C-alpha cells in the first residue's frame, strides 16, 4: 500500500530527529531586564532561542522574559531542560530586589523540583568601582558586613543560596562574568555534563 | 487612562443590562428536548456495533 | 552444603559442624527474599519507570534476580542428593546447571557493572535501549553457555567432573573444572571493583567554580549509602572466594564467605530496592 | 473626580445583572432531568493508540470527515494522522517548537499553529508542488498564542496571552476584528455551529461571548473562581461548557444568561484541561491533571464512566463530527481513540 509506505518514510523523519535533538542540552535562560543575559547570550516578539556549540555539543537557551504574561500558564512547557541559567546584575541596587523574587519563584515551582540553577554574577568588574561611590551596607536595610569585595560578594551569593528551599534535590552553581569570555561557556558546559552525570545516578539508584 | 477605561466598562454592563432573557426551566427544557430527540444519533451513548464500527 | 563449595577447592572439617547452619537459614531467607523482590518489582515494573537509562537497570535487576532465585534452588537441591544413587539423574543435572546458572549471575552485575561506568564517563554517547538490551543478554547468557557446554564437553569424557564428597565440580590435581568458574567469578569481581572507585571519585568531585561550602557531611552519607546499596548487587562479597582459593583452611574466611553470600538475597531486597527512597514510600503506604 | 461616581454606577449595574438572574434563578436543571433514566456505565476501549511524537502533545484536534486528525506537539512536529489505519499522512516541521495549539480547517485544505512564539502560523496541505509549506504566518498579538479555530479556508479567530482576542484574514494577514474585554489571558475559545457568535475563556475566571459579525462582548459569564482553561458548546449551541482549575465543570446557557450544571467530585483535586461533548450533547467528556479523563452526564451530573490509561496529565480530547469515537493527547506524548 503506498499509504503504509509514506507512513514508514515519515516514521524514519521523526526517529531521525528525535535522535538530533536527544543531544541538544536545551537551557533555560532567566533573569532580570538588562541583567547581563546579553553577555551570556552573545559571546558564542516573545522568547529568542539561541544556538551555540561547545565541545561538539549543541546548547539551546531560552530568554523567557519577554512575554510579559501570566508565566504559570506556560512555564510547565520548559520541564526537562538540563539546567537554569540566571543572570544578576551586580552593579544595580534597585534590580536587586525584583531578582531575588525572581529566583525565588523559579527555584519553588513544582515542575523545577530537580532542576539545577548556574545563575551568574555578571558585572564584577563594574561592582568594585561602583560599592566604593556607594557602600552596599548603607545602601541595604540588611547589614552587608564588611566592604571588602572578598566578603560583599560571598554575601550576594548566601542571599541567593539560601532562597532555595530544596537544598537536596537542587545543586546551585555560582559563577562571576568577567570580560573575557573564554571561559564562561566552559563553565556552563562543566555545569551541564555535571547535571547529567548526577541525573543517571538518580536513575540508577544511587545518588 | 484609568478615566477612559471606567467609561467604557460601564457602557459595556448597559448593553449587557438590556437583553431578553428566557426563564430557565424553559432553557432547560430545551437542552433535555435536544438530547432526547438526537439520542439515537449518539454512537458513544449507544453501543455501536462491530460491523457498522469503523474503530472495530 | 557449607556453600563454600563453590570457591573452596577442599572444606576442612572443623568448620563444617558450624557453617552449615548459618548457610540453610541464609539460603532459606533468600529464597523467601527474591520472592518478594520480584513480586513487588513485577506490579511496577513499569507503571511508574518511564526513563530509558532506568529501563535497561529495571531488566538486569530482574535477571539478577532471576538468576539467584533459579540457582539457590538448583543448588540446595544438588547437595541433598546422594551422588550414587542417581549420580546422572539429579546430581549431574544439578551441577551443570548450577555452574550455569552462577555465570549467568556473575555476568549479569558486569552488565550492570558496566552499565553504570557506561553513563559515568561516556555522559553523552547513546546508543538505542534495544541494541544494549540485545547485546546484555547475548553476553548475560550467551557468554556463560559458551563456558558451561565446553566444561560438559571435555571433563566430563575423563570422568573428572564430579566430587566424590558433593555434587559440584572437582578440583582433583591433573584436571581442574573449577577454574571455568573460579576465574570469571574474580574476572568480574575485579572489573566491578574498579567501576566502584569511578562512582566514589565522581561524588568527591571538588566544587564546581566559586560555590561556597555550603552544607557540610552532605557527600560522605551519599557514599555510605551509596557502597550499602552497590555492593551486593555487585558481588563484591564474592572477592573472599579468592581468600579460600589460596588457603581453604581459615576458620573465620569461610565463616564470612559463606553468611555474607548466602544472605545476598536478604542484601538485595533489603537494601536494593528497601533502601531505595524512589519504592520505599510506594511500598509502605500499600 | 466623576471616577468614583462611575464606579458606583458599574456597581449598582451588577447588582441589577444578577438580581435579573436571580429571578429566573428559582428553577434548576438538576431537579428537571430527575425523571429522565440515567446513561449508567459506560466502557470506553482505547482502538487504536496514535504514537509518533517525541514529547508531550498539547493540542490536536479532529478532521472535519472524522477521519484525520491532526495534532502538535513540543518536539516542533505537527503531524497529520489516519485515525482508520494508524498511517502518518505529514509531519510538519514547525519553525518554533513552542506549539500550544493547533486547528484543522474544516475544509480539510489548511492546519494552523501558534504557541509562546507569538505568531498563528498556517499550512497548505493541498500543494501541488508535494510537501506542505508555510502558507501564511499571522502576527500582531503580544500574548502567547492558546487557541486558534478556522471559520473558513479565509477567515481565522484566535486566543492570546494579551488578553485579547483577534479574528484574522488569511488573504491579507490583518486583524479584521479584535475582540476587548478579558481582563485576564484568554485561555480557550469554542465556535458555534453555525459559525457566527463564539464565546472565550480567560484567567479572569469569566466567560464572555462574542459576535464575529460586530465585535463586542454580548454576554459574560462569571461562575468559577480560577483559571478558565476549556470552553465548548452545547452541540445545540445555545449553551456551553467551562473547564476551570477546580475542578469544576459548569454549563451555562446562552439565553438563560446563567450557570445550570456544576460537575464537580470530591475525589478530583486537580485542574481541567480540556473539554467535549458528544453529538447529542448528553455525554460531557473533560479531561483533567490527574493523568485520566472522565465521563459526565450532561443532564444529571454524574459520571457516566472513566476514561484511564495515559501516564500523564490529559491534555487535549475531541470528538468527532459524526461522533464515532474520541481521541486523547497528554503529556506522555501518546495519542489514544476511544470508542
Ligand atoms: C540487558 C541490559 C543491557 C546491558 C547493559 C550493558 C550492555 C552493554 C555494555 C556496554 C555497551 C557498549 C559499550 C560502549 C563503549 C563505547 O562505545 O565507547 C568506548 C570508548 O569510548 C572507550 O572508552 P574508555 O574511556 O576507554 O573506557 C570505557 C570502559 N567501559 C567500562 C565504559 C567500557
Ligand atoms: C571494599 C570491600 C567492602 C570489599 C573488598 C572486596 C575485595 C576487593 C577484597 C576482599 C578480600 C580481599 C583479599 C583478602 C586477602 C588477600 C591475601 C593477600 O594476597 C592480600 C590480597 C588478598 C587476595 C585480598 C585482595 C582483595 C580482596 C579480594
Amino acid at each position: 500500500k503506498a499509504a503504509v509506505e509514506r507512513s514508514k518514510m515519515i516514521d524514519r523523519n521523526l526517529r531521525e530527529d528525535g535522535e538530533k535533538a536527544a543531544r541538544e542540552v536545551k537551557l533555560l535562560l532567566l533573569g532580570a531586564d538588562n541583567s547581563g543575559k546579553s553577555t551570556i547570550v552573545k559571546q558564542m516578539t516573545g522568547i529568542v532561542e539561541t544556538h551555540f556549540t561547545f565541545k561538539d555539543l549543541h546548547f539551546k537557551m531560552f530568554d523567557v522574559g519577554g512575554q510579559r504574561s501570566e508565566r504559570k500558564k506556560w512555564i510547565h512547557c520548559f520541564e526537562d531542560v538540563a539546567a537554569i541559567i540566571f543572570c544578576v546584575d551586580l552593579s544595580d541596587y534597585n534590580r536587586m530586589h525584583e531578582s531575588m523574587k525572581l529566583f525565588d519563584s523559579i527555584c519553588n515551582n513544582k515542575w523545577f523540583t530537580d532542576t539545577s540553577i548556574i545563575l551568574f554574577l555578571n558585572k564584577k568588574d563594574l561592582f568594585e568601582e561602583k560599592i566604593k561611590k556607594s557602600p552596599l551596607t548603607i545602601c541595604y536595610q540588611e547589614y552587608a558586613g564588611s566592604n571588602t569585595y572578598e566578603e560583599a560578594a560571598a554575601y550576594i551569593q548566601c542571599q541567593f543560596e539560601d532562597l532555595n528551599k530544596r537544598k537536596d534535590t537542587k545543586e546551585i552553581y555560582t559563577h562571576f562574568t568577567c570580560a573575557t569570555d573564554t571561559k564562561n561557556a566552559q563553565f556552563i558546559f562543566d555545569a551541564v555534563t555535571d547535571v547529567i552525570i548526577k541525573n543517571n545516578l538518580k536513575d540508577c539508584g544511587l545518588f | 487612562a484609568s478615566i477612559a477605561q471606567a467609561r467604557k466598562l460601564v457602557e459595556q454592563l448597559k448593553m449587557e443590562a438590556n437583553i431578553d432573557r428566557i426563564k430557565v426551566s424553559k432553557a432547560a427544557a430545551d437542552l433535555m428536548a435536544y438530547c432526547e430527540a438526537h439520542a439515537k444519533e449518539d454512537p458513544l451513548l449507544t453501543p455501536v456495533p462491530a460491523s457498522e464500527n469503523p474503530f472495530r | 552444603a557449607s556453600f563454600s563449595i563453590l570457591m573452596s577447592p577442599f572444606v576442612p572439617s572443623t568448620i563444617f559442624p558450624v557453617v552449615k547452619w548459618i548457610t540453610y537459614v541464609g539460603l532459606g531467607i533468600s529464597i523467601g527474599s527474591l520472592i518478594l523482590c520480584l513480586i513487588i518489582e513485577a506490579l511496577f515494573w513499569k507503571q511508574i519507570k518511564k526513563s530509558q537509562t532506568s529501563h535497561t537497570r529495571r531488566i538486569c535487576m530482574v535477571n539478577i534476580a532471576l538468576s539467584l532465585l533459579i540457582a539457590d534452588v538448583w543448588f540446595i537441591v544438588g547437595a541433598t542428593v546422594d551422588t550414587t544413587v542417581n549420580p546422572s539423574g539429579v546430581c549431574t543435572a544439578a551441577v551443570f546447571f548450577t555452574h550455569f546458572f552462577y555465570l549467568s549471575l556473575f555476568f549479569w552485575m558486569l552488565m550492570l557493572g558496566i552499565l553504570l561506568a557506561y553513563r559515568i564517563i561516556l555522559v553523552f554517547h547513546h546508543m538505542a535501549q534495544h541494541l544494549m538490551m540485545a547485546v546484555g543478554f547475548c553476553l548475560g547468557y550467551g557468554c556463560p553457555l559458551i563456558i558451561s557446554v565446553i566444561t560438559i564437553a571435555v571433563t566430563q569424557p575423563s570422568n573428572t567432573y564430579k566430587r566424590k564428597d558433593v555434587c559440584w565440580l572437582n578440583w582433583s590435581n591433573g584436571s581442574k573444572p573449577l577454574l571455568a568458574f573460579v576465574v570469571p567469578a574474580l574476572a568480574i569481581v575485579a572489573v566491578n571493583f574498579v567501576v566502584v572507585l569511578l562512582v566514589l571519585t565522581k561524588l568527591w568531585r571538588p566544587t564546581v567554580g566559586e560555590r561556597l561550602s555550603r552544607d557540610d557531611k552532605a557527600t560522605i552519607i551519599r557514599v555510605g549509602k551509596s557502597l550499602l546499596i552497590l555492593t551486593p548487587l555487585l558481588g563484591l562479597t564474592w572477592g573472599f572466594g579468592i581468600g579460600t582459593i589460596v588457603d581453604s583452611q581459615n576458620l573465620a574466611w569461610h565463616v564470612i564467605f559463606a553468611l555474607l553470600n548466602a544472605f545476598q538475597g536478604f542484601f538485595i531486597l533489603c537494601f536494593g530496592i528497601l533502601l531505595d527512597s524512589k519504592l520505599r514510600q510506594l511500598l509502605f503506604n500499600k | 473626580s466623576e471616577l468614583d461616581q462611575l464606579r458606583q454606577e458599574a456597581e449598582q449595574l451588577k447588582n441589577q445583572i444578577r438580581d435579573a438572574r436571580k429571578a429566573c434563578a428559582d428553577a434548576t436543571l438538576s431537579q428537571i432531568t430527575n425523571n429522565i433514566d440515567p446513561v449508567g456505565r459506560i466502557q470506553m476501549r482505547t482502538r487504536r493508540t496514535l504514537r509518533g511524537h517525541l514529547a508531550k502533545i498539547y493540542a490536536m484536534h479532529w478532521g472535519t470527515d472524522s477521519r484525520l486528525l491532526v495534532s502538535a506537539s513540543q518536539d516542533g512536529k505537527l503531524i497529520i494522522w489516519d485515525s482508520y489505519t494508524t498511517n502518518k499522512v505529514h509531519a510538519i516541521p514547525l519553525r518554533s517548537s513552542w506549539v500550544m495549539t493547533c486547528a484543522y480547517a474544516p475544509s480539510g485544505n489548511y492546519v494552523a499553529c501558534g504557541g509562546l512564539d507569538n505568531i498563528c502560523s498556517i499550512y497548505n496541505l493541498k500543494t501541488r508542488e508535494g510537501n506542505v509549506r508555510v502558507s501564511r504566518e499571522l502576527a500582531g498579538h503580544t500574548g502567547y498564542l492558546s487557541c486558534c479555530r478556522f471559520l473558513d479556508d479565509n477567515q481565522i479567530v484566535t486566543s492570546s496571552g494579551d488578553t485579547t482576542c483577534a479574528l484574522w484574514d488569511i488573504e491579507t494577514g490583518q486583524q479584521t476584528t479584535t475582540f476587548t474585554g478579558h481582563t485576564g489571558d484568554v485561555m480557550s475559545l469554542s465556535l458555534a455551529p453555525d459559525t457566527r457568535l463564539f464565546v472565550s475563556g480567560a484567567c479572569d475566571a469569566s466567560a464572555k461571548l462574542w459576535d464575529v459579525r460586530e465585535g463586542m462582548c454580548r454576554q459574560t459569564f462569571t461562575g468559577h473562581e480560577s483559571d478558565i482553561n476549556a470552553i465548548c458548546f452545547f452541540p445545540n449551541g445555545n449553551a456551553f461548557a467551562t473547564g476551570s482549575d477546580d475542578a469544576t465543570c459548569r454549563l451555562f446557557d446562552l439565553r438563560a444568561d446563567q450557570e445550570l450544571m456544576t460537575y464537580s467530585h470530591d475525589n478530583i483535586i486537580c485542574g481541567i484541561t480540556s473539554v467535549s461533548f458528544s453529538k447529542s450533547g448528553r455525554l460531557l467528556l473533560a479531561g483533567y491533571d490527574d493523568f485520566n479523563c472522565n465521563v459526565w452526564d450532561a443532564l444529571k451530573a454524574d459520571r457516566a464512566g472513566v476514561l484511564a490509561g495515559h501516564d500523564n496529565r490529559v491534555s487535549c480530547l475531541g470528538v468527532t463530527d459524526d461522533g464515532m469515537a474520541v481521541a486523547t493527547g497528554s503529556w506522555d506524548s501518546f495519542l489514544k481513540i476511544w470508542n
